[PDB]
RNA sequence: AGCCAGGAUGUUGGCUUAGAAGCAGCCAUCAUUUAAAGAAAGCGUAAUAGCUCACUGGUCGAGUCGGCCUGCGCGGAAGA
């Protein structure tokens, strides 16, 4: 199991995604994460800070 | 060729014949009401 | 440049491309971009390099044309001798004269049973719209074709062919036929003087052109796009396909004999810079097809234009905004792939290895700004899902249509993020199965298809004002006591923004007011899950009046728990159904099939919402539920002769039947 | 009088340039093109008035000639504009849906007797009387 | 009853005008001359056209046409 924390959502019933690590401490279960601006799932928009996270490809100038 | 019971006419070009006793009815405006025995 | 020559054979389905493409390739020497040689009395019999543009079979699937007839610049029009011209022969004109490329005319079967070559040419003066030129003519009938007569070098060549109908004959017109068919060496005369007044002297003044004059006349409105050549023929007979390519050297351009592209740029001051036809500009180039060798690797197409390339450089493809790399250039002789690491402008090349090269991307080798060409735009005509007999089997077919929307723009796929399986597109019948043959055969999926599913959404009808909800679930220390009177509406259906509305109507100090929000947060919740067929419910304004509460009891949880307690009760008594989505159709019948499509329409439970005649088409309107819609321009193209199409937008909804309800099955 | 060889008998809806809304299609399935009959219809039409329904009589023919033959309106539309109702029912003996006189039906139907040829004055309106009865817009002498 | 010739419709008559333009269905079911002719009986048109009926106008040139009641048969009516 993984989690996607974080403002938005694309993925679908039957996408292919990534997991890297990752703990939560309020899931009893899962220990691993999403990885957006990778494969089939796109990152949120307009997040400017933590942009090495979450892919927003740089709010222009 | 509708074996049916009862002839009647459905067109007015209809008409009903007596062919080797059997009775039947001929219509040329829609050749689909040709029948029998009627 | 002047040598090189980018033909596409395109033609209907049986008409002889086919078996037309076998005799080029077979006499040139004595996939998608299989390259020819030949020698031209034109151009004083230096050798031309022929490079096929193969041309797709399926037209149906128009987009895979319409990046076809671009990378051509000359195109042979295949036709049949017996059967005139046809629907997709039409069909195939549309995608030709809407990028200008100009053609020539293919009349093949003159060894046919019932071939006349005068009944292709009123075919094509008639439907087309074209004002035809007959180069040459059959000597004899049917199976009495042997001669061929050049009417514009007035010489003749015949076969008795003697070594599969290679070698020929000189021979005159004989005395049986010369009268009938110089009615058309009459029209030869006239039709070649309106481009240059100086053959309009020599018509008036008595002087009978000779040979090399008289294609300075024809070529330049067959650059110019005002009359098209029609060349008799017979692949399967292999009976004039000497002067066929003789007919394409002598009439039809070269890369420097087109006009350079008038692209659009995206820097600046907006204004149309040129791609010109000189050898040494600075490249750019237009990838069109990929596909995956048995053993080369996966082939990156593109067309060689204009500049230079010394293999190995970067490229600044400007439309995904990466820098790839080459691994070669391949060029197939048969399919012979005999390599090449020079990139002459004007031939055509099969890069390899390139990753991430989609179909459409307008690519530059020196990195200039690109000439940028956009122009993916058929839309398929079907949304029909599958069903694969495996889920991991199914997303390496969603990698293969991963990579089928990557190859080809108008297969796309539509991801559902709201029911379980993945839709494929496409423009006609035989385009889906061919792929589902595809991925059975070389991807390896196998499919029992299914059909899709609906929207289905609901409302309700009746006035029911009561309806309340209690639950005083205290039975321990601490409990939950919720009690909110509820009320609804059919309501209106588009002049709302949100399907539904909700107000606060609180007579006293009977409910905390911190609640009153969160009841209409829970009726949120509460809105999308219907009791009725588990599919959304929309169309009521609920109101809420009476309350109550407690001191201990006290729980928001239970002022969203009860309020859907009143909303069990409070579905169940306003009488509801299901809403069934609406499509808003036009097609575009164009003369003898209005009788059959409206017909096929009002089968489909769609009402007639009024037409128009623009210059040729009937173009009817309607509005039709989306229930039983699995396939209906199959449907249309059966009764049509495959013409018309189908372009809708779903709008509104309205009241169903009981069948429909009928479909609540569970 | 022709039947068919490019006549249409419709074309009444004369409130708006491009009639395409309301008759529309059968202009175009019908061979007379509108890209030269609206440029030549404002040449015809403007010279009377405008806000009247019109039946077109064209006496037009395959080699591109425009001959123009005009007509007093429909006796189903004449009275949209005479009577000033806009009441057009379908019970005519059911119900008075509507009030005109008779000398009211003799000055627009005197201009029917000016442009058509029934027999004469009285006669000609006769032929309008029950035209105008057809549809529950009565008529009181 | 047939052979030659019209079908004597102004008018696209409302509605719901999106097509219901004699022929979807509901209303009216008028008047041109009323020698034949209803704003309509039918096939047939997406919608017209078109093919024809009503009426035999002229010709032909004698009976002919649709029912009521009964005598008698026909079809209805296939088994090892
Ligand atoms: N009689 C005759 N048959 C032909 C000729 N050209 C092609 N054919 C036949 O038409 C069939 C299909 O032609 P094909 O080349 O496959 O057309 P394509 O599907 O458009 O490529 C072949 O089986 C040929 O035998 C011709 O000139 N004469």
């Amino acid at each position: 199991t993984s989690y996607i924390g974080g403002e938005g959502h694309n993925l679908q019933e039957h996408s292919v995604i990534l997991i890297r690590g990752g703990r939560v401490k309020d899931l009893p279960g899962v220990r691993y994460h999403t990885v957006r601006g990778a494969l089939d799932c796109s990152g949120v928009k307009d997040r400017k800070q933590a942009r090495s996270k979450y892919g927003v490809k740089r709010p222009k100038a | 060729m509708k074996v049916r019971a009862s002839v009647k006419k459905l067109c007015r070009n209809c008409k009903i014949v007596k062919r080797d006793g059997v009775i039947r009815v001929i219509c040329s405006a829609e050749p689909k009401h040709k029948q029998r025995q009627g | 440049i002047a040598r090189y020559r980018n033909i596409g054979i395109s033609a209907h389905i049986d008409a002889g491309k086919t078996t037309t493409t076998e005799r080029i390739l077979f006499y040139t020497g004595v996939s998608a971009a299989t390259t020819a040689f030949w020698s031209g009395m034109a151009k004083q019999y230096e050798p031309h390099r022929i490079n096929i543009i193969d041309t797709p079979g399926h037209v149906d699937f128009t987009i895979e044309v319409e990046r076809s007839m671009r990378v051509l610049d000359g195109a042979v029009m295949v036709y049949c001798a017996v059967g005139g011209v046809q629907p997709q022969s039409e069909t195939v004109w549309r995608q030709a004269n809407k990028y200008k490329v100009p053609r020539i005319a293919f009349v093949n079967k003159m060894d046919r049973m019932g071939a006349n070559f005068l009944k292709v040419v009123n075919q094509i003066k008639t439907r087309l719209g074209a004002n035809p030129v007959p180069l040459q003519l059959a000597i004899g009938a049917e199976e009495h074709f042997t001669g061929v007569v050049d009417l514009v070098k007035m010489k003749a060549i015949n076969w008795n062919d003697a070594d599969q109908g290679v070698t020929f004959e000189y021979e005159d017109i004989p005395a049986d036929m010369v009268e009938l068919a110089n009615e058309w060496h009459q029209n030869l005369i006239e039709s070649a003087a309106e481009a240059s007044e100086e053959l309009m002297e020599k018509y008036l003044g008595g002087e009978e052109l000779t040979e090399a004059e008289i294609k300075g006349a024809l070529r330049q409105r067959v650059l110019n796009n005002e009359i098209i050549l029609v060349t008799c023929g017979s692949a399967f007979k292999n009976k004039g396909v000497q002067a066929m390519l003789d007919a394409v050297i002598d009439y039809l351009p070269s890369p420097v004999d087109v006009p350079a592209i008038n692209g659009i740029l995206d820097d600046g001051k907006d204004t149309p810079a040129e791609r010109h036809a000189s050898d040494d500009e600075p490249f750019s180039a237009l990838a069109f097809k990929i596909a995956t060798d048995p053993f080369v690797g996966n082939l990156t197409f593109f067309r060689v234009y204009s500049g230079v390339v010394n293999s190995g450089d970067t490229v600044l493809n400007s439309v995904k905004a990466a820098r790839e790399r080459f691994g070669r250039i391949v060029q197939m002789h048969a399919n012979k792939r005999e390599e090449i690491k020079e990139v002459r402008a004007g031939d055509i090349a099969a890069a390899i290895g390139l990753k991430d090269v989609t179909t459409g991307d307008t690519l530059c080798d020196p990195d200039a700004p690109i000439i940028l060409e956009r122009m993916e735009f058929p839309e398929p005509v079907i949304s029909i899902a599958v069903e694969p007999k495996t889920k991991a089997d199914q997303e390496k077919m969603g990698l293969a249509l991963g990579r089928l929307a990557k190859e080809d723009p108008s297969f796309r796929v539509w991801t559902d993020e709201e029911s379980n399986q993945t839709i494929i597109a496409g423009m006609g019948e035989l385009h889906l199965d061919i792929i589902v043959d595809r991925m059975k055969r070389e991807f390896n999926v196998e499919a029992n298809v299914g059909k899709p599913q609906v929207a289905y959404r609901e409302t309700i009808r009746q006035k029911v004002t009561d309806v309340e909800g209690k639950h005083a679930k205290q039975s321990g220390g601490r409990g939950q006591y919720g009690h909110v009177v509820i009320d609804m509406y059919p309501l209106e259906p588009g002049s709302n923004p949100k399907g539904y509305e909700f107000i606060n109507d609180i007579k006293g100090g009977v409910i905390p007011g911190e609640y009153i929000p969160a009841v209409d947060k829970g009726i949120q919740e509460q809105l999308k899950a219907g009791p009725l067929a588990g599919y959304p419910v929309v169309d009521m304004g609920i109101r809420l009046h009476f309350g109550s509460y407690h001191d201990v009891d006290s729980s928001e949880l239970a002022f969203k728990l009860a309020a859907s307690i009143a909303f069990k009760e409070g579905f169940k008594k306003a009488k509801p159904v299901l809403l069934e989505p609406i499509m808003k159709v036009e097609v575009e019948t164009p003369e003898e099939n209005t009788g059959d499509v409206i017909g096929d329409l009002s089968r489909r439970r769609g009402m007639l919402k009024g037409q128009e005649s623009e210059v040729t088409g009937v173009k009817i309107h309607a509005e039709v539920p989306l229930s039983e819609m699995f396939g209906y321009a199959t449907q249309l193209r059966s009764l049509t002769k495959g013409r018309a199409s189908y372009t809708m937008e779903f709008l509104k909804y309205d009241e169903a039947p009981s069948n429909v309800a009928q479909a609540v099955i569970e | 009088a022709k039947k068919v060889q490019a006549y249409v008998k419709l074309q009444v809806a004369a409130g708006m340039a491009n009639p395409s809304p309301p008759v529309g299609p059968a202009l175009g399935q019908q061979g007379v093109n509108i890209m030269e009959f609206c440029k030549a219809f404002n040449a015809k039409t403007d010279s009377i008035e405008k806000g009247l329904p019109i039946p077109v009589v064209i006496t037009v023919y395959a080699d591109r000639s425009f001959t123009f033959v005009t007509k007093t309106p429909p006796a189903a539309v004449l009275l949209k504009k005479a009577a000033g109702i806009k009441s057009g029912s379908g019970k005519p003996n059911k119900d008075k849906v509507g009030k005109i006189s008779r000398a009211q039906l003799q000055e627009i139907a005197q201009t029917k007797a000016a442009d058509m040829t029934g027999a004469d004055i009285e006669a000609m309106t006769r032929s309008i009387e029950g035209t105008a009865r057809s549809m529950g817009l009565v008529v009181e002498d």
